[PDB]
């Protein structure tokens, strides 16, 4: 009919396009995040940057504020990327569920299962027509029941996956080949890394893989840097500090 | 328990080789002591391989067979098939349980054929029952009623392993039999079915009328 | 155990009522009891309902208070939605 | 074609809301209610319609509490609920506290009343304004709007060509402070009859007239006090 | 546009929410409330220009400022009855969170649980969205002032100085130019009357006294909620009042 | 739950949905009933495919309690389902009350059913008009008439369904009051056939009486239609 | 909302009889990656095409076959978010089978289930149909099944079929050598074949997933090693 | 969101209720399906529609359903709705039992299930149900029974009829060759005559038939579903006679 | 349609209501006058034929004793309202013993009629889709005297000493309005309805063609008039010239 484009139904060719608009609707906040997995840590890197939405950024505006990086539980974080109020929402969806499976269970979920469960919450906003669409794709890490760390990635269309790599922001083709590019240079090596080692190495991957994306000198300012590993399984941020160390080291190489 | 008095009766169920047996008495009582039948048959039919007898209350005894043909109905008209004893036995086990703090008061006994598909083979399969759904599954015998303790100890005392259908019937009469004449509020007749893979025999007992 | 809670308790008092030909008078104590206790010697036990209607009770205080002021209540909505006063018999049925 | 007034839960590209305006634009087809305030008294004073000679007319103010009373312009039966709600919440309050309610309250449950009624596409915003005056530790007047929003005024009139009543009033906005209750309710008849039509006239049948003051509860004129209210209003118009 | 914008639970082709950027053009259009950090405590003020015709209003009847707990101020611009439906869910919220815990309810939390209240407003076919953008905002001696101000998408962000409603761009270009973290509030508030003055072509110096809604939270009035006296904003007023007069 | 306004004011002034029913009603078979001192005739047209239909199934005349009896005229499956409410009313009236139920109630009831229907979110009126026979509480005889708006009135004759009014026209000519059971069955006979082929196929007929309802049987009915064929063509 | 006056059907006949919501489903499902089962003599095999986007996705992390209980396997052609809905709600039901009559849920009843599940989909108010085809297969007592559900809620009973992309195609090379009297592993190269004839370019061990259910064993995924081995002739 | 709404359930100008006249088109569109009553038990035949060689032929009958013992329907239109309502009709067999400890007679189940689809039409805004039914069975009261429902909740006895495809030339078919008192052989060459000649051709297939029927015999009754054998043995007659 | 029921047009009046007015507009004509002794309503029938039963159809209903009422529109409609007034006077009557004013029922009916705007949750909830479509006239003698008032679609409630409602309300209205007197006695009361009713019956006023009610101020009781009335009317009429 002429109302196909409107609500979640199928149009003649099979498509749902008010899903791909809500991923459209993602993509024109302009914020742009990474995660990158190691052997025995995992890291997400986002910038501190305001979506680009009705309102524009003033200068007082309180910029530590500004993040995409949230906690989950003590040891699973995402990063929640398009419309904040949509990002809001599915960062308490996801909290409440991590709370309720830790009640129900007596142990805290990981990482792929409560991405699974978000993406079943988000498909009933895909096949129920009242509702409107989460403008919101995410990236969710955390160190599962084997020590290894998970990246999971789910998207409006209730769409997840695990990926040794990933991003979340405008190109995301360019993106996947230097992605690859970084992935298979570090891989080519034999020498067997620390923890300590593993970790500096992910960090700068994904630092050195947000700038050759975003195609600028990024500020310590102006990104954020979260880890977890088997060192620390907590989902925590890194200080502005070592961020501008990881940067120095970068630009000196 | 009082109320399992209110009625009386007893059911027995009882296997051979490749035959099994189900018997019953066939008193309707009222209030513990005044026979008001003596055609109240405890044993029902939900399928040529399935049969249940319902000890206890006679009100819950028709209103759990009812359920039981219901769900039996449905279940092989959907599937096109006969019900297998053992999902008909953890049925009535369920449906038993979903009353847990207000059950009905009913004993009972499930009795037939588990079929093992290669010809088919035919094996004896029991199961008794409380009013809860707890279950013992059995190879020679099974009892409940308020004649429990009489069918016990003839049972113990006179089954024998592997018996033709001949011999079946005759223990299993014989069991019942004794038992009911210890007893004031079970008897006035007796059925007994005796059941093949090819037949069903059904008999009424020459029993004692007091 | 914990005995189960009883929801009444008698506070004591008298109303008396008395007819004339064009008048009525209805008099009550003001001694306010709780077993063999004096809560306070000065509780009225009798509500203006209208200008020609007084109600008095006898009982438990709580439900005393909560029946005037209910009955008080229900005649000014009366008076508010029909325009008059009711009558005595009328607040009779009501109550 | 509008393609935004249809619903009353959808934006128009300039940001109104049409179904709650169209609301508002019921309360200017009523009749005018003018409501002034001295530093004791309020008076409320409106024009009642009459459908036809042999009819009577129409009720337009009302009471609410024993210090409370409205006048209302627009649809009747939206006005009745309201006016239902207002006395319920009053009573019930007297009931539970005893004690006479706080105004303001009363004022803001109102329109909060109205908000309700604009969020959901199953309902429609009540078609009718609400003046409500009252003293509760000084005279008040309140206006509630169909949007859900409600204002205190010094002087008020709405309704049908209220506007020369609003010229009026803000003319002698100045002098109603300090002006005996007689000086008062000439002050609002005056206003009221500013919003006559040419061949009409106030008269004791068609004026209603309420005061409410400090000791001095909710309470409508008489006809022989009205006529002479009416009679002086003439004689010194006449001037 | 193009049949996209008649719902808020429809994304159009391009991604953007219409009904949405309606309500946004809406709250622009109405009054302006701002709230200023300064050394010693937060200063919120409303300017209720779009009321300068109302000459019958009781002076100085309609204000825009409320508080939660007598320690936050929450102000908006947009509808009235909108912004007091959020209102009392913030107070609701704030009692649930005291009953729940004995303690206030920390001024983030609320901030998230308001957005995501108003937020949930834009997600069915059948309800209306709020059409009012927030300011919530606290101050306390160790942790200084904090201001957060809630979208109507749902988005609160966190500001050392906000301004909301009618000619909010002029009043942010006068706000940013000194650094009112070193200004105690009693200054502030010169500054903020000459601010109405310069960017507001509706306020005079007529309707400047009962026109504007003042309150503030600072060390004076014990770090908890209070209206400025008007003892404090007529010197501030005539100060303003004649300089600007004089340039 | 839907709950949309289906039936609505129309600017004209009119409920639309409701007229729609009335054209259903009007697509319906005719049906007749007249009324006598202590006794009703009610007559139906019949439809039914010669040889492959079976006709004992489709009931247009039927029985809703002891003394009360029904035809309708318009949609079937509506029909059937306002007449198991309808049933069931009468005997509920009867559990409460230890009377059976009038004519007149159960006409009022009905009424009140499709005009409930016409005023109800999320439902569509009933396409069907009906004519309801039965005692009233003096045990007079007494006809009702009702239709999708809800309106009913009692009537000495009546025909509603397709082409009712020239029925209508027919029986206000021709009845008399205080007729023979067998001159009511003839002129209910000579009504239905003013617009129906002449058949005794083609027409079912029965009386109702203090003691039951009565079908007339086939062989009467071919008489009958004799006796009017030969009526008709003397007449031409 | 969900109640109210907002509940009503949002697919609708069409004049010519046609719920062309259904329609539009099905042409969802012809556009997926093709799914294929083939039930043998002693087994049945479910496969599928997994094309990893790119290099950095996990595989393991998308498997399209799962197991809905010991014996019953199930892939899907078309949405994969209707497909996890729907895979939670066949485990669901099967337990709930399970725990009434202790023993493991029968094929057909399973399949019955969801299929009536999928049907509501296409009436109740305020929903759309679900856009996927799925095969189940599995062993009990009566047998092996390879069932297909459809959007509508209709279901098939299969010898061998091949759903989404390039099924028309697909279906004629495995009817050309499709026997019922096969063995599992000349099942399992047949799927192969038929996943190859339909893809473009050259499959792996990364490219497909396999799931089977033979010799009355519990139903089993195949390994990306067993894969290889299949695929080294 | 009204805008989106489609009335399902209102009337049209003219008293018509456009959903169920699509949904009779529909219906119309679907293969052929015949019932016929003879002395000896209920017929009802289908045509199969073929979608590929590789469907399993084997005990799957899809247009004829048992309902109960003594019931048991055909099909036609679409075949998802027809599997909730014969769900629901077997449900409703089983309470009447439940509640009266005797089986169901046929008229009041073709009602209940009739009185559903009436409800879909009548109350809510969602679709009709795309599907009739030819419901035939025995029960004491009435002997053998066959009936025919649309979508609109209408029903009404037979004793020969046809519904789906080319209905017409199957019932002139019936028209001109049933007869009263006709044996179950008979009725069975008549079935798959009229199967052959709305089909349009001369011999049939039995790939593309589904014949079964319902017999009381000895006092129970009973229900044959006829094989691909069976079918083609009565195809070998059949052309034989004619 | 397209519009809801609870639509607003630009000038602020419901659609829904506005329609519902142009159907009260049709039906036969009635006619109320209300002296001092007592308050009379007068109704034309329009039988549709000889086959019809006149006992069966009437315009004139009584809600209480003391309560007669005449109605014009949808009579389903009327009926469904004249049914809740009965039962809400009876309640009424039961928990305060005492006839209810007129008044009260007349805003109890308005309250029912308006339901459909889905205002309130208050009580009951909204269970009328629609407007009634159907204007009334509720004349009574209740403790305030004899007393006519008029109820529509709207909800408005109004006050008259004599009015017309139906298909001739504008005729009747204009002659009531030149002949209605005040002091006017309970015999010229009805000879000024029956000279209005045949004034603007389309037939010619006769016993069978005209219902009449009244309740008299002296007993406070509805009564119905046989022909015996109607005929002593009829004959102390005047010319029609």
């Amino acid at each position: 009919s002429m109302y196909d484009r409107h609500l979640t139904i199928f149009s003649p060719d099979g498509n749902l396009y008010q899903i791909e608009y809500a991923i459209k609707a993602v993509k024109n906040t302009n914020i742009t995040s990474v995660g990158v997995k190691g052997e025995n840590c995992a890291v997400i890197i986002s910038q501190k940057k305001m979506a680009t939405q009705y309102i524009s950024q003033d200068k007082l505006l309180d910029y530590n504020n500004i993040t995409n990086i949230y906690n989950i539980t003590d040891e699973i974080g995402c990063s929640m990327v398009g419309m904040p109020g949509d990002c809001l929402s599915m960062v308490y969806k996801a909290r409440s569920e991590a709370s309720e499976f830790l009640y129900s269970n007596g142990y805290n979920v990981n990482a792929e299962t409560l991405c699974r469960n978000i993406c079943d919450k988000i498909q009933v906003y895909t096949q129920h027509a009242y509702m409107r669409l989460h403008a919101c794709s995410g990236m969710i890490i955390g160190i599962d029941e084997n020590n290894k760390p998970e990246l999971f990635k789910f998207d409006p269309s209730g769409f997840c996956a695990g990926y040794r790599a990933c991003v979340i922001g405008n190109k995301e083709q360019e993106s996947i080949s230097v992605l690859e590019r970084l992935l298979e240079k570090r891989k080519k090596k034999i020498q067997q890394e620390t923890i300590d080692e593993d970790i500096r190495n992910t960090t700068i991957l994904a630092i050195e893989a947000l700038q050759t994306i975003l195609a600028f000198d990024l500020k310590a300012s102006e990104i954020e840097v979260a880890i977890v590993s088997t060192k620390n399984r907590n989902f925590t941020q890194i200080s502005e500090k070592e961020i501008d160390n990881y940067l120095t080291y970068i630009a000196e190489r | 328990g009082s109320i399992y008095n209110y009625n009386g009766g007893c059911v027995l169920g009882m296997s051979g080789s490749n035959c099994v047996a189900i018997a019953c008495d066939l008193r309707l009582g009222a209030n513990t002591f005044t026979t008001v039948s003596t055609k109240f048959s405890k044993i029902f039919k939900m399928n040529n391989n399935v049969y249940v007898g319902l000890s206890g209350l006679a009100t819950d005894i028709q209103t759990l067979y009812e359920i039981l043909r219901y769900r039996v109905n449905l279940y092989e008209v959907r599937q096109d098939a006969e019900m297998d004893v053992e999902c008909f036995a953890n049925m009535l086990s369920s449906i038993l349980y979903s009353n847990r703090f207000s059950p009905y008061f009913v004993n009972p006994i499930v009795v037939g054929f588990k079929l093992k598909h290669y010809k088919v083979n035919y094996e004896p399969y029991l199961t008794a029952y409380d009013l809860i759904g707890a279950k013992c599954e059995t190879r020679d015998f099974v009892v409940n009623g308020v004649t429990s303790e009489q069918l016990f100890g003839m049972c113990e005392s006179l089954y024998v392993k592997d018996q033709d259908e001949n011999g079946l019937f005759e223990t299993i009469s014989q069991c019942l039999l004794s038992a009911l004449d210890r007893d004031c509020i079970s008897g006035w007749g007796a059925e007994v079915l005796v059941l093949t893979p090819e037949k069903i025999i059904k008999k009424k007992l020459k029993a004692r009328m007091d | 155990g914990f005995k189960r809670w009883y929801p009444y308790i008698d506070n004591g008092g008298t109303v008396i009522g008395l007819t004339g030909k064009d008048y009525v008078i209805l008099a009550a104590d003001t001694r306010l009891s709780l077993s063999y206790s004096i809560y306070t010697r000065f509780c009225p036990k009798i509500s203006k309902l209208t200008d020609k209607c007084i109600i008095g009770s006898s009982g438990m205080q709580s439900d005393i208070k909560t029946l005037h002021s209910l009955l008080q209540k229900k005649i000014q909505l009366f008076v508010l939605e029909h325009s008059h006063y009711p009558d005595i018999h009328v607040i009779a049925r009501l109550l | 074609r509008n393609l935004y007034d249809t619903d009353n839960i959808i934006y128009s590209p300039e940001g109104r809301l049409y179904q709650v305006e169209y609301a508002s634009e019921a309360i200017k087809q009523g009749t005018c209610a003018v409501a002034i305030k001295s530093k004791d008294y309020v008076v409320v004073s409106g024009l009642k319609k009459c459908i036809s000679k042999l009819s009577f007319p129409q009720e337009k103010i009302f009471k609410i509490d024993d210090y409370i009373g409205i006048s209302m312009s627009g649809i009747t039966s939206d006005a009745k609920v309201l006016t239902k709600f207002m006395q319920n919440e009053c009573l019930s309050h007297k009931f539970l506290y005893n004690e006479n309610i706080n105004i303001e309250s009363l004022v803001r449950s109102v329109a909060d009343k109205y908000q309700k009624n604009t969020q959901k596409s199953s309902k429609r915003a009540f078609g009718v304004g609400l003046m409500i005056a009252a003293y509760h530790n000084e005279p008040c007047i309140f206006e509630t709007r169909p949007n859900g929003s409600y204002f205190e005024y010094d002087a008020l009139s709405f309704g049908a060509r209220s506007h020369a009543s609003k010229t009026y009033l803000e003319k002698n906005l100045h002098l109603f402070e300090e002006c005996s209750l007689e000086e008062l309710i000439l002050h609002c008849l005056k206003a009221l009859k500013c919003s006559l039509s040419s061949e009409s006239e106030l008269t004791i049948s068609n004026t209603a007239l309420a005061v409410v003051g400090k000791n001095h509860p909710w309470q409508e004129i008489s006809s022989l006090q009205l006529e002479e209210y009416l009679s002086k209003v003439k004689m010194d118009a006449e001037q | 546009s193009a049949g996209y914008d008649l719902s808020v639970s429809t994304f159009s082709p391009d991604g953007r929410l219409y009904q949405v950027e309606y309500i946004y053009k809406s709250i622009n259009n109405n009054n302006t409330a701002l709230c200023l950090e300064c050394k010693d405590g937060i200063i919120c003020c409303c300017i209720n220009s779009n009321m300068d015709k109302n000459k019958m209003i009781k002076k100085n009847s309609y204000n825009r400022i409320y508080h939660v707990n007598n320690n936050i101020i929450i102000t908006y611009s947009g509808f009235d009855g909108d912004a007091r439906n959020i209102i009392d869910r913030a107070r609701s919220e704030a009692n649930t969170y005291y009953y729940n815990f004995h303690t206030n309810i920390p001024l983030h939390i609320l901030v998230n649980r308001i957005s995501l209240y108003i937020h949930a407003y834009t997600l069915y076919w059948h309800m209306r969205p709020f059409a009012a953008s927030i300011i919530i905002s606290s101050f306390n001696e160790k942790d200084k002032g904090d201001i957060y101000c809630i979208e109507p998408n749902g988005a609160c962000y966190k500001y050392s100085g906000i301004v909301i409603g009618k000619n909010k761009e002029m009043f942010k270009t006068e706000i940013e130019k000194k650094d009112y973290k070193d200004i105690n509030v009693r200054d502030a508030i010169e500054d903020i009357y000459k601010f109405i003055l310069t960017s507001d072509d509706h306020m005079n110096k007529n309707n400047l006294q009962n026109l504007v809604n003042f309150s503030w939270i600072c060390k004076e009035s014990s770090y908890e909620f209070q209206n400025i006296h008007e003892e404090i904003l007529t010197p501030a007023l005539n100060k303003a009042v004649e300089y600007i007069e004089k340039l | 739950s839907y709950d949309r306004a289906i039936t609505v004011f129309s600017p004209d002034g009119h409920l639309l949905q409701v007229e729609h029913a009335l054209e259903a009603v009007k697509k319906g078979g005719c049906a007749v009933a007249i009324k006598s001192s202590n006794f009703a005739v009610l007559a139906v047209e019949k439809k039914n495919i010669p040889k492959l239909q079976n006709p004992k199934t489709t009931e247009k005349l039927i029985k809703l309690d002891e003394h009360n009896c029904l035809a309708f005229a318009g949609l079937n499956a509506d029909a059937r389902v306002l007449v198991n409410k309808t049933r069931l009313e009468c005997q509920r009236y009867y559990l409460n009350m230890d009377e059976p139920a009038p004519v007149d109630y159960i006409a009022k009831y009905v009424a009140k059913v499709q005009q409930k229907f016409t005023h109800r979110g999320g439902v569509r009126p009933f396409g069907i008009a009906t004519l309801i026979a039965g005692f009233k509480n003096n045990k007079e005889i007494c006809i009702y008439q009702t239709e999708p708006s809800g309106i009913y009135a009692a009537w000495k004759a009546q025909a509603i369904g397709k082409n009712a009014k020239i029925v209508q026209e027919f029986l206000e000519k021709n009845y008399q009051e205080n007729m023979e059971q067998k001159d009511c069955i003839f002129l209910a006979l000579k009504a239905i056939f003013e617009v129906v082929e002449l058949s005794s196929k083609n027409v079912e007929v029965a009386l109702l009486t203090e003691k039951d309802l009565t079908f007339i049987e086939e062989q009467e009915i071919n008489s009958m239609v004799e006796l009017i064929d030969q009526e008709r063509t003397k007449n031409n | 909302m969900a109640d109210g006056e907002y509940s009503f059907s949002l697919t609708t006949f069409s004049p010519t009889g046609k719920l062309v919501q259904i329609e539009y489903a099905l042409n969802r499902v012809s556009s997926s990656s093709p799914a294929l089962g083939i039930r043998a003599k002693n087994g049945v095999i479910i496969a599928t095409e997994k094309k990893s986007p790119n290099e950095l996705i996990e595989e393991n992390s998308i498997f399209k076959i799962q197991q809905i209980s010991e014996h019953i396997g199930i892939v899907y052609a078309g949405m994969p978010g209707d497909f996890r809905v729907l895979l939670k709600r066949a485990r669901k039901e099967a337990i709930r089978y399970s725990l009434q009559y202790g023993s493991e849920i029968l094929v057909k009843e399973l399949v019955k289930i969801i299929a009536s599940i999928v049907q509501e989909f296409t009436q109740t108010g305020g929903v759309r149909p679900f856009g996927l085809s799925l095969l189940i297969c599995g062993v009990d007592v009566y047998g092996y099944h390879l069932y297909q559900i459809d959007p509508s809620g209709c279901y098939f009973n299969w010898m061998a079929t091949c759903v989404g992309k390039d099924y028309q195609n697909n279906m004629s090379f495995l009817e050309k050598r499709y026997n019922k009297d096969i063995e599992i592993e000349d099942a399992i190269h047949t799927a192969i074949l038929t996943l190859k004839e339909s893809y473009e370019g050259v499959l792996n061990e990364k490219n497909i997933e396999i799931g089977v259910a033979y010799d009355n064993k519990p139903f089993k995924i195949l390994t990306q090693n067993e894969i290889k081995d299949y695929l080294i002739e | 969101a009204r805008r989106y709404d489609s009335r399902t359930t209102t009337f049209s100008p003219e008293g018509r209720l456009y959903q169920v006249e699509y949904a009779l088109e529909a219906i119309n569109n679907a293969s052929i399906t015949i019932g016929l009553i003879t002395k000896d038990g209920v017929i009802l035949g289908a045509d199969k529609v073929f979608i590929s060689k590789l469907i399993d032929k084997a005990n799957n009958y899809e247009k004829i359903y048992k309902i109960d013992k003594h019931i048991f329907c055909g099909v036609a239109g679409l075949n998802a709705d027809a599997n909730i309502l014969i769900n629901q009709s077997r449900l409703y067999a089983q309470r009447y039992l439940y509640n009266y400890n005797e089986v169901q007679p046929v008229s009041q189940l073709v009602v209940q299930i009739c009185d559903i689809k009436q409800s879909y039409t009548q109350y809510g805004g969602l679709r009709p149900y795309g599907v009739s039914f030819l419901i035939g069975g025995y029960d004491t009261k009435d002997g053998y029974q066959l009936y025919h429902t649309d979508p609109s909740g209408n029903y009404s006895g037979w004793f020969a009829t046809a519904i789906g495809t080319n209905n017409l030339t199957a019932s002139s078919v019936l028209k001109q060759e049933w007869k009263n008192d006709m044996t179950l052989e008979e009725g069975l060459l008549l079935a798959l005559k009229t199967l052959a000649k709305s089909t349009d051709t001369e011999i049939p297939k039995s790939e593309k038939i589904e014949l079964a029927y319902l017999t009381n015999k000895d006092g129970e009754v009973y229900q044959k579903y006829l094989t691909e054998k069976e079918i083609e043995e009565l195809i070998k007659l059949y052309t034989q006679k004619y | 349609y397209d519009r809801g029921v609870n639509t607003f047009s630009p000038e602020g009046r419901l659609f829904q209501v506005e329609y519902a007015l142009g159907a009260i507009k049709l039906g036969s004509t009635a006619v109320g006058i209300c002296v001092n002794d007592g308050v009379i309503l007068a109704s034309e029938r329009r039988i549709s034929s000889t086959l019809i039963e006149k006992d069966s159809v009437e315009k004139l209903l009584s809600i209480d004793d003391h309560i007669g009422c005449a109605m014009s529109g949808l009579m389903a409609d009327a009926r469904t309202l004249i049914d809740y007034a009965r039962v809400e006077c009876n309640h009424y009557k039961f928990i305060y013993n005492e006839n209810i004013n007129i008044k009260s029922c007349v805003e109890l009916i308005s309250e029912l009629a308006l339901d459909f705007s889905n205002l309130s949750d208050s009580k009951r909830k909204k269970i009328m889709s629609r407007p009634f479509g159907v204007a009334l006239l509720i004349g009574g003698v209740d403790k305030n005297g004899p007393c006519l008032w008029y109820t529509e679609p709207s909800g408005t409630n109004t006050r008259f000493s004599a009015a017309s409602i139906g298909s001739a309300q504008e005729g009747a209205e204009l002659l009531l309005q030149e002949n209605y007197k005040k002091d006017m006695t309970f015999e010229q009361a009805e000879i000024l309805a029956l000279t209005v009713l045949r004034q603007v019956m389309e037939d010619k006023l006769s016993t069978s063609n005209v219902e009449i009610c009244a309740i008299k101020k002296s007993d406070q009781t509805f009564y119905k008039y046989n022909t015996d009335d109607i005929s002593r009317i009829i004959d102390v009429l005047p010319s029609p010239v």
